[PDB]
């Protein structure tokens, strides 16, 4: 099954990626890195989230609407895997890519809150420095930034942790084991998918959003009330 | 301000580089009631150079 | 300002342990050269030798060595232009499929461990019929089957 | 407003004739170096361009049959004919600049697509437009 | 046109920098261009003369020295002359449009009976050529060669729908590539090598354009012709096929992209190499017999340059190119 999939992988690779990665994935001098040994997971992350192709050299690549569908993504990943392998996709017990089954070490049918606690402390330890407390993203040096984690599915999160896309450090499966990674996924999805008890969240950016809101519009409405109650002379 | 934990390595103690496992305390419940235990867990853990 | 001639996205290399040698102008390139040493003690040299000699002077990997010590490898076909000889330890080599379309060939490797340390770096010396290529490579364990392993306390 | 009401009939009829000619042409001529078949972009544009000019012309004519022999159109009018009030004109107003800034804020909001910027931009925009339209009718200060 | 330009230095001036051209319709376009330039020069000089007359003849100081007074004749309307001068450009553009229709129609007509048809794919940022069909005269087998690859094109037709189901664009997947033709004899352009399509002399040839990515254009300056390559040309109602009656002389000719496609738009060159008709049979039999061999090896088999002599690949480093040596040494 994979042997014929690799052919479509090659056909798609020849028509898009050579200009940056070479016919033999060796890379190009300043135009793109070598893809030997990156594996299925890096290709899946890069193509499925739509980061590749990169049509402009920049401080950082951008997520966008993907140029290929799922089957084409797996075909290109199979072709790249044939050149040296690498980290692999997390296949579930039936053979499909794992989605919604990575939400915690002890997932049954709903997010276990103990996993959420451990994953919250893990995310605060490692991930929250570049992203923020709830994964709303953050800034870096010279025009680079850490994206907001609301866009990615669970497989993309796992392969992001595994591969270290551009400036993200790698988190191998022996630094952060599968239980730790799945608890991190559980915490990310819990924070994403739970409404704030205290009303509208103001984006959860912290003091900046709350400040801007009050110190512009909250005081503006009260001076409007004062003008209603007072006089202009 | 001249000292830290690593000062214990001043020819006194063997000090490993401990990684944080972020482990919570674990609950245990029976007829006596639910109580939390840290007797079987460890937050800091040693690490080999291939991790 | 970030789209200038010096750009952050352009200078990047792959997020892999393997070093690499050769420019776009060089005849034969080695990509992803690494010394693998599984936890069970077996070891070898992962790499990929790509031929891009515009003279079409097809080569044959005569030998590879790590710190002068031999590494076993056999059945290496000549590499004509735009072809890749992928080499890895047999256990890891079994995980990926040989492509029936394309020029790639898979070859297995193994070396006796003289006592290399995880984390360190050791020279690797390739010699092909047309010349020798030297490159320092790190020592590390192979990648786990992703998702199967848990942090175990004891 | 007689001459300008009626001079608009040339452009509109020319555009309408070009629209029908073009629709028949592209739907029938199977010339090499091109593909047969009616194209809707262009034809729709031509018919609604004829529509714009026809709307202008017909409204102007429908109005002009009402108006009298204005002195500006009388070929031998005297300067004393138009003596009187010409009309009311705004002396000054800060609100055009304000609502330009409001539209700018809204446009920047849709650039980055921060939803709060879009909402605040629309609110600020209708506020500035309202302040523009009520400028010369705000009540006197109620004691 | 059927009538040749004046020739000589006058023709060179009227050319005015056009390539001579290597096809019949290239000659036609060049002749039409030369005579149109003659008429344009007539108009240009015969109105620059009137402006110069205003500068030197109709000056105010001259007429005041002559005693003409403070003002001229104050003429406003000369209706018959105005109508004549209105009728003149009408006839000029009319008679011009007649020959325009003539030359245009003999250029664009798709009835030239190709012996060779080459499918061309444009992508960001290089060219991929594939021989689609070859007449039995030039084909290896005696019978007509058909180059469509069954398995790889079957993958293309299977890409149309159902990647577990998204199908947004009129019931097809947004990443459809069924419009691309995949052939078994292909030349693939790279940043390390300028692709070279090999064509024979004196045969009607056909080009079938398409684009994997954003819109490109195929421009051979020696054809004096260029055509846009689009993704889904049928969906765009764009004519993706164009035919040349023949090429009339051998040689290597650069061809460029003439449509703004992206960052590396300038780096997207190719070469069109026209070879003796007897050598083309050797080339195609060589490529068919041992497909693993590269394009350069086939060109060596002919006995000509393995790489594009017209243009060398650009240097791919963004710092080394500062000193003007932006050319890669192919060998
Ligand atoms: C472009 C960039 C600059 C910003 C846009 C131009 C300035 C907009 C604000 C003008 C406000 C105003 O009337 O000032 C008059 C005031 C002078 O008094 P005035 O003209 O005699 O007042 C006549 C009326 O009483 C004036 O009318 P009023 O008495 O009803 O007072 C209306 C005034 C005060 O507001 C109110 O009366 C209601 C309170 C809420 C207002 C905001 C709601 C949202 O409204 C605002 O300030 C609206 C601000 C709109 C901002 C648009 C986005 C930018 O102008 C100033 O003192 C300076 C204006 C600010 C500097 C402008 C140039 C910057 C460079
Ligand atoms: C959160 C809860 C906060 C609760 C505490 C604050 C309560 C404030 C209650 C409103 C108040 O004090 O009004 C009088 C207070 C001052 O009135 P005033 O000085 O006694 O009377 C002279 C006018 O302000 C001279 O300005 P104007 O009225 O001739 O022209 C401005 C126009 C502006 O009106 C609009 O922008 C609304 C236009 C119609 C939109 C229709 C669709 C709405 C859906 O009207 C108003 O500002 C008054 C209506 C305000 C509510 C409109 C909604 O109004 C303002 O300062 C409003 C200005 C900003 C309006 C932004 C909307
Ligand atoms: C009744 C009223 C609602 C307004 C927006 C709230 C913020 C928000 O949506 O944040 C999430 C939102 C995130 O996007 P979203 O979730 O897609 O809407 O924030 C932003 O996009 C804006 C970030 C703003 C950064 C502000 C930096 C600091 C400004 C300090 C200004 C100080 C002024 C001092 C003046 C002194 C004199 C008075
Ligand atoms: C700063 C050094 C980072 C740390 C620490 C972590 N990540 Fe990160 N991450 C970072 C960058 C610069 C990027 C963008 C990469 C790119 O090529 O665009 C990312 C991206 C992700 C993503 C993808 C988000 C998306 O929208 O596709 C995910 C899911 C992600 N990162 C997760 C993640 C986790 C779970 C981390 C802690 C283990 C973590 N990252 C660390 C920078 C940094
Ligand atoms: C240039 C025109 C590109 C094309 C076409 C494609 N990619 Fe690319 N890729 C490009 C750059 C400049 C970079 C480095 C910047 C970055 O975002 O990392 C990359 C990187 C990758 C990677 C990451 C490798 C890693 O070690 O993590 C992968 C996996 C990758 N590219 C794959 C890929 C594939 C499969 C493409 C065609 C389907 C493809 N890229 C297009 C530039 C360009
Ligand atoms: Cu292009
Ligand atoms: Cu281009």
């Amino acid at each position: 099954d994979d042997q014929a999939l690799i052919s479509e992988g090659k056909d798609l690779y020849d028509v898009a990626c050579i200009t940056c990665h070479g016919v033999n994935l060796q890379g190009v001098e300043d135009r793109g890195p070598s893809l030997v040994g990156v594996g299925e997971g890096a290709v899946y992350f890069q193509v499925h989230s739509g980061r590749m192709p990169i049509l402009r050299n920049e401080a950082q690549a951008e997520r966008k609407a993907p140029r290929y569908t799922e089957a084409q993504t797996l075909a290109i990943a199979a072709y790249v895997a044939a050149n040296g392998g690498g980290p692999g996709l997390v296949y579930n017990e039936d053979g499909t890519l794992a989605m919604e089954e990575l939400r915690g070490e002890n997932y049954d049918g709903q997010i276990t809150s103990a996993d959420v606690a451990r994953g919250g402390d893990l995310f605060r330890l490692n991930c929250a420095s570049c992203h923020n407390f709830t994964g709303r993203g953050g800034a870096l040096s010279s025009g680079k930034y850490a994206p907001n984690l609301d866009a990615a599915n669970e497989q993309e999160i796992y392969q992001a942790m595994l591969t270290g896309p551009q400036n993200m450090p790698k988190f191998s499966d022996r630094q952060l084991s599968a239980d730790e990674k799945k608890d991190i996924i559980a915490f990310i999805k819990s924070t994403k998918e739970t409404p704030s008890p205290g009303g509208y969240s103001l984006g959860s950016l912290g003091p900046v959003a709350e400040g801007l809101f009050m110190w512009v519009f909250g005081i503006l409405v009260l001076v409007a009330a004062a003008m209603w109650i007072g006089s202009r002379s | 301000l001249w000292t830290s934990g690593w000062t214990l390595v001043e020819n006194d103690v063997k000090v490993y580089l401990g990684r944080d496992t972020a482990a919570i305390a674990e609950s245990h419940t029976d007829a006596t009631g639910e109580h939390w235990s840290t007797t079987g867990v460890s937050r800091l853990v040693r690490m080999r150079p291939e991790d | 300002c970030s789209a200038g001639q010096i750009t952050q996205t352009s200078s990047q290399v792959a997020a892999v342990d393997g070093n690499q040698a050769g420019s776009a102008n060089d005849p034969v390139l080695v990509r992803d050269v690494t010394v693998h040493l599984t936890t069970d003690g077996e070891a070898g040299v992962k790499f990929t030798a790509i031929n891009q000699d515009t003279s079409h002077t097809s080569h044959t990997l005569e030998s590879v060595t790590v710190d002068g010590e031999e590494v076993e490898l056999d059945d290496a076909e000549p590499i004509e232009r735009n072809c890749s000889l992928v080499a890895d330890i047999q256990s890891e080599l079994d995980l990926i499929e040989e492509p029936e379309v394309g020029c790639i060939q898979h070859v297995a490797t193994s070396l006796e461990n003289p006592g290399f340390a995880y984390g360190g770096v050791v020279p690797v010396e390739f010699v092909f019929d047309t010349g020798a290529i030297t490159i320092d490579a790190t020592v590390s364990a192979p990648v786990l089957e992703s998702g199967v392993e848990n942090r175990e306390v004891g | 407003m007689k001459s300008s009401a009626k001079l608009m009939y040339g452009p509109t009829v020319f555009m309408a004739a070009m629209a029908v000619i073009y629709i028949f042409a592209t739907m029938h001529v199977s010339d090499g170096g091109s593909v047969k078949g009616v194209e809707w972009v262009g034809s729709v544009a031509l018919v609604l361009s004829a529509g714009l000019t026809l709307m202008l012309g017909v409204y102007l004519h429908f109005t002009e049959v009402r108006v009298d022999v204005l002195p500006e159109d009388w070929e031998e009018a005297e300067v004393a004919d138009k003596a009187g009030t010409l009309g009311f004109f705004s002396p000054s107003s800060i609100w055009p600049a304000a609502m330009s800034g409001a539209v700018g804020f809204l446009a920047f909001g849709v650039v980055y697509f921060h939803y709060w910027m879009i909402a605040v931009g629309l609110m600020l925009l209708i506020f500035t437009i309202t302040k523009l339209n009520l400028q010369y009718g705000v009540p006197k200060e109620k004691h | 046109c059927e009538v040749a330009p004046p020739g000589g230095v006058l023709g060179d001036f009227l050319r005015m920098g056009w390539p001579d051209g290597i096809t019949p319709e290239a000659v036609a376009m060049g002749n039409f261009w030369s005579w149109v330039w003659v008429a344009a020069w007539i108009i240009g000089i015969i109105m620059w003369g009137l402006f110069l007359t205003a500068i030197f003849a109709w000056g105010a100081k001259r007429a005041e020295k002559r005693g003409e007074g403070e003002f001229p004749k104050q003429l406003q309307y000369n209706v018959p002359l105005e109508l004549v001068l209105t009728i003149v450009p009408i006839i000029i553009v009319m008679v011009l449009f007649f020959f325009t229709v003539q030359t245009q129609d003999k250029v664009t007509a798709l009835d030239k009976n190709p012996e060779v048809t080459v499918d061309v794919t444009a992508y960001q940022w290089n060219w991929k050529f594939g021989y689609s069909e070859i007449d039995g005269s030039l084909a290896p087998g005696g019978q007509d060669y058909q180059g469509s690859d069954p398995e790889r094109q079957a993958a293309a037709e299977a890409s149309k729908k159902d990647p577990s189901g998204d199908n947004p664009i009129h019931g097809n997947s947004k990443s459809d590539v069924s419009y691309l033709e995949f052939n078994r004899i292909e030349t693939l352009g790279t940043t390390d090598e300028i692709p070279v399509m090999v064509l024979p002399v004196n045969t009607p040839i056909e080009f079938n354009l398409a684009s994997a990515d954003v819109a490109h254009s195929f421009w051979v300056p020696e054809f004096l012709f260029k055509r846009d390559a689009y993704a889904h040309p049928e969906a765009n109602k764009s004519q993706r096929v164009f035919q040349i009656e023949e090429i009339t002389e051998e040689g290597a000719f650069v061809g460029r992209c003439a449509e703004m496609c992206g960052t590396y738009h300038a780096m997207m060159n190719f070469e069109l190499r026209v070879v003796d008709r007897d050598s083309f049979a050797e080339y195609i039999s060589f490529r068919d017999s041992n497909p693993d061999a590269t394009n350069a090896q086939a060109l060596e088999h002919i006995g000509q340059a393995p790489y594009a002599t017209s243009t060398s690949p650009f240097v791919s480093d963004r710092t080394a190119t500062r000193d003007g040596e932006n050319t890669q040494s192919n060998a």
